[PDB]
RNA sequence: AAGCUCCUUCGACGAGUCGAGUAGUUUGGGAAUGCUGCUCAAAAUGGGAGGUAAAUUUCUUCUAAAGCUAAAUACCGGCCA
RNA sequence: UUGACCUCGGAUCAGGUAGGAGGACCCGCUGAACUUAAGCAUAUCAAUAAGCGGAGGAAAAGAAACCAACAGGGAUUGCC
């Protein structure tokens, strides 16, 4: 029987972030209106000011 | 190469003589106490190992027990009639096994035992 | 065959069973002396495998040792440190060999398998006298029980050229110069 | 390469140095039985009743170290699991 | 959905990516290079040589993953790489030489990590039947799926498959843009560099019949023996001289 | 043993379609040149035409991809604002930088 | 020590993109900053490095806000901009 | 008391030890060359090390975590010559 | 009320034993730098010197979880 390439609930990768964005720090984008990229290229805005 | 204490750590063999003369003291010691016995143990006839000396034989540790039950001689007085046993060894093949029963053999036909006591 | 079952149950040392009685019994040495006399093997079978005969002369004494390291790391065990510290307080026995009994998280318990010497028992009964021979004195101090030779490395083969029959003396052999009489 | 006559050889212990021992089965149960199991165990046990087989093969290699210490791990539990179904 | 895909078709394709015991650090470094190329495999570690080949069959299906690379190591030095699709998909057995890894400090190129990868194949891969197996099995191991939430979403570097002796060549590039004279592209290397010759492709997971076998292959193996035979022959020819001259000089 | 017909049986079982009629590049990406890297490259021995061959074709491929990529309207560059994490890292960068500047500097050098 | 500049020394791909760079010795196009908007954003980064560490974690945060609220009205107006000369 | 022989009967072999990850140290020796510390922690047609592209992990060779043992070896110290 | 067992103690109890010296050689632990070379750093000196512990006339090692791939060898030690 075949395999199903599906993630199950206990998979390191089963919750992908949506930021791709990998294990770079942070300090880049302190300048910028956004935090990211997703996966079909557009950027991720940040959310408002606290 | 001599970055290290060679001086240190050299040896001289000045005493070549000297131990040449006390290893064959040492043969004359063992041949006064097994006075009428050879100084020695029999040793089989065992092919060298590698493809490079595979050609030629040497004598061996020890003799295999089947191939001493083959010669006729037994395994616990073997050693006592002075031939080396060595129970690691395989023969593996008729050849070697008929090697070294012949070679049994002759020391049956060249071998003189005293009645115990 | 109780050792042949007792070597099992210690085999399976997460048990429960022998969880509980690892941890009662980590209470009491805690709350005992750091080195003391233990009047009975507590486990008979690692005992008696390793060498522990129910004659007059064989002392079992227990040690507890703090674990880690000093990031430095220690070439010899915390065995050997058990052994030596042991054959120092029983200065007068011969440390024939140890072994683990209990772990815990800070300190770490060893059982250590002592023979008297000078004992008539053991000097009349071969298997021992040859500790009681002069050259097995100190054997834990000299690396010579199992600790010893496995940190030694008194292995034989390829991944041992360095270290069997000794790595100082193997050393020593390859780094002398040898000059003949004609050379 | 060279002609040499083979011999068959006896049999050896030290190749039969593999366990076929009943009475050492016997015993091994016997102490499983009594002694119980470690938490990881209990886990896998856990896992293997739910169903989640998968997720107890790899919590089993991450305990152990290697695929067959997993293996044999997991194929002992599930001994014990139906031994204990078919007891009750 | 539980694919990590998101995609109108989604090409569901996941990779173990996994090394056998004997493996040095060449090896593992070309391992950690792939892995980090590949977001839809994940990492697998030494795997007993006494245990069965289709047992490798048995650790995909644990982590749902179709396609296996099997970094296989021999007397610690040659690696033999395996492409497969589990259960019952096509295999590829390849020897695996002339390694360089991304930490060689001679290549200048990098690339974004998980990006998806535009694939190159020379002309035989669609000519040699052989050589059409090898490409879908390379096309679903490096392939990085259209909707793949670990990717990502620009595309900056080439993977090359090339065939220049009877041996499979793969090279990797970064695309730099460049503005054109009153933009166009330059490729600068940027990772893996490794020979792959293949051995076996047999019609089964890890078994099976086998449909191509290359009776051309060279062993390291075979060049040992052969090196070790001369000095033996060497020997020997010594040896014999020695009793004919002893024989002459008798005579 | 060259087993044509179960080679190509075995093909059809894991061939996920590719014809452009139907299937897009961005879903595929895969080019497959129209030329043998066999038919330049003379000597294998020959580490420069070799290195140029393999960039060549790999160059072709990126072109036809980036062609068909932008026709299809998926994102090809990289912004200027994209920091991402990289297959090698900036302590590797740096070596290689660091090495390019003192082989250049050597050069210079004995120049001067 | 020589200049980078000096030195033919390709540029490297790593965190910060390299982007489409330019050919050497020909005409790297002049874009000119002549908005009042741009000249806040360059004023704004500016101001920032000359003004450095402060212990104050707001005050910090209100610094790289000003910097991002310069950059967003940079991007609307070009993107106005561009959509002004694609129309009209 | 002992050796051998035969067999419609039996034949027990060392666990916080292997091993996995990791840090330090060491080696000509990341299949980690050995060792130690920390975390996890085994098996029974078992385990360890090699051979091998040969089509599957076949073949070869040994039994670790208990112990004893003279000789050939070293020697600026001891009793002398 | 008494008596066994277990555990832990006292005694100038009866009988023994260890400490220190020596350390040329031996078994362990610990552990440098001067020096040499190299853009730099690892490396080298050296797993040495110094320091600590433990034996003997020798010590140590030692009777394969060895070496091999042969027609195989067969505990350990040392020389070429």
């Amino acid at each position: 029987d075949e395999i199903d390439p599906v993630y199950d609930s206990d998979d390191t990768d089963y919750n992908v972030p949506v930021n791709t964005i990998g294990n770079i720090p942070l300090s880049f984008y302190d300048s910028y209106p956004h935090i990211g990229y997703d996966i079909n290229g557009k950027k991720i805005m940040r959310p408002a000011t606290g | 190469h001599f970055r290290k204490h060679w001086q240190r750590r050299v040896r001289c063999h000045f005493d070549q003589p000297g131990k040449k003369v006390t290893r064959r003291l040492a043969r004359r010691a063992k041949a006064a106490a097994l006075a009428p016995r050879p100084v020695d143990k029999l040793r089989p006839i065992v092919r060298c190992p590698t493809v490079k000396y595979n050609r030629r034989t040497r004598l061996g540790r020890g003799f295999t027990l089947e191939e001493l039950k083959a010669a006729g001689i037994p395994r616990l007085l073997a050693p006592t009639i002075g031939i080396a046993v060595d129970h690691r060894r395989k023969n593996l093949s008729e050849e070697s096994l008929a090697a070294n029963v012949q070679r049994l053999k002759d020391y049956k036909a060249r071998l003189i035992l005293f009645p115990r006591k | 065959g109780a050792l042949k079952y007792l070597e099992e149950l210690s085999k399976k040392k997460q048990s429960d069973v022998v969880r509980f009685l690892l941890r009662v019994r980590c209470w009491e040495y805690r709350q005992l002396n750091v080195i003391h006399r233990a009047s009975r093997p507590s486990r008979p079978d690692k005992a008696r495998r390793l060498g522990y005969k129910a004659k007059q002369g064989y002392v079992i004494y227990r040690v507890r040792v703090r674990r880690g390291g000093r990031q430095l790391k220690y070439q010899r065990s915390l065995r050997a440190t058990a052994e030596e510290r042991v054959g120092r307080r029983c200065s007068n026995l011969r440390v024939l060999n140890s072994y683990w009994v209990n772990q815990d998280s800070t300190y770490k318990y060893y059982e250590v398998i002592l023979v008297d010497p000078n004992h008539k028992a053991i000097r009349r009964d071969p298997r021992i006298n040859w500790i009681c021979n002069p050259v097995h004195k100190h054997r834990e101090c000299r690396g010579l029980t199992s600790t010893g030779k496995k940190s030694r490395g008194l292995n034989k083969g390829h991944r041992f050229n360095k270290t069997r029959a000794g790595r100082r003396k193997t050393w020593k052999r390859h780094n002398t110069l040898s000059l003949w009489r004609y050379r | 390469g060279h002609k040499t006559t083979r011999r068959v050889l006896k049999e050896r212990p030290s190749r039969r140095k593999g366990a076929q021992s009943k009475r050492t089965q016997f015993v091994r149960s016997l102490i499983r039985e009594v002694a119980g199991l470690a938490p990881y165990e209990r886990r896998v046990i856990e896992l293997l009743r739910n169903g989640k087989d998968k997720r107890a093969r790899k919590f089993s290699k991450k305990k152990l170290g290697t695929f067959g210490r997993a293996k044999r791990k997991c194929e002992e539990l599930q001994r014990i699991i139906a031994e204990s179904r078919r007891a009750h | 959905d539980r694919s990590n895909i998101i995609a109108e078709r989604k090409n569901k394709q996941r990779v173990l990516v996994l090394s056998s015991r004997g493996v040095t650090y060449r090896h593992r470094h070309l391992l950690n290079d792939l892995a980090s190329m590949l977001p839809h495999g994940r990492k697998d570690a030494k795997f007993d040589t006494k245990s069965r080949l289709y047992e490798l069959c048995e650790l995909a299906e644990l982590y749902n993953c179709n396609n296996v690379l099997f970094f296989e190591a021999r007397k610690g030095k040659d690696l033999y790489m395996w492409f497969s699709k589990v259960p019952n998909g096509p295999t590829v057995k390849f020897y695996a030489q002339n390694l360089h890894t991304m930490e060689e400090l001679h290549f200048q190129g990098n690339c974004l990590k998980g990006s998806r990868p535009i694939l190159s194949f020379d002309a035989a891969f669609e000519q040699e039947p052989y050589l059409k197996v090898i490409k879908e099995l390379f096309l679903h191991t490096f392939g990085v799926p259209q909707g793949h939430k670990k990717s990502k979403p620009f595309i900056d570097h080439v993977l090359s498959f090339s065939v220049a002796d009877g041996k499979i060549w793969v090279r990797n590039y970064e695309i730099r843009e460049v503005e054109k004279v009153k933009t166009d592209i330059n490729l600068i290397e940027i990772g893996p560099r490794f020979v792959l010759t293949p051995i076996i492709i047999q019609e089964g997971s890890f078994g099976g019949p086998i449909l191509y076998e290359n009776k051309r292959f060279i062993s390291p193996n075979k060049i040992r023996a052969e090196l070790r035979k001369a000095k033996a022959a060497r020997h020997h020819a010594r040896m014999e001289q020695q009793r004919d001259l002893l024989a002459r000089k008798r005579q | 043993i060259n087993n044509k017909e179960g080679l190509l049986t075995a093909l059809r079982r894991i061939q996920l379609d590719i014809n452009p009629k139907t299937t897009p590049f961005s879903f595929h990406q895969s080019v497959v040149a129209s030329k043998r890297t066999e038919d330049s490259i003379p000597q294998i021995e020959d580490d420069l035409q070799r290195e140029l061959a393999f960039m060549n074709q790999a160059l072709e491929a990126a072109r036809l991809g980036r062609s068909l990529l932008r026709k299809e309207g998926v994102p090809f560059t990289r912004p200027t604002d994209y920091f991402a994490e990289m297959v090698r890292t900036d302590a590797t960068m740096e070596k290689v930088k660091q090495k390019l500047i003192e082989e250049a500097t050597a050069k210079k050098a004995a120049a001067e | 020590v020589y200049s980078e500049k000096e030195l033919g020394i390709p540029q490297l791909n790593t965190v910060t993109p390299v982007g489409v760079t330019k050919p050497k010795g020909k005409k790297k196009g002049k874009v000119f900053v002549d908005d009042r908007e741009s000249m806040n954003t360059i004023l704004a980064m500016v101001e920032a490095e000359k003004q450095g560490q402060i212990e104050s974690k707001i005050m910090r945060a209100r610094q790289l806000e000003e910097i991002r609220e310069a950059r967003r009205i940079e991007a609307e107006k070009k993107e106005a901009e561009r959509k002004a000369l694609l129309e009209n």
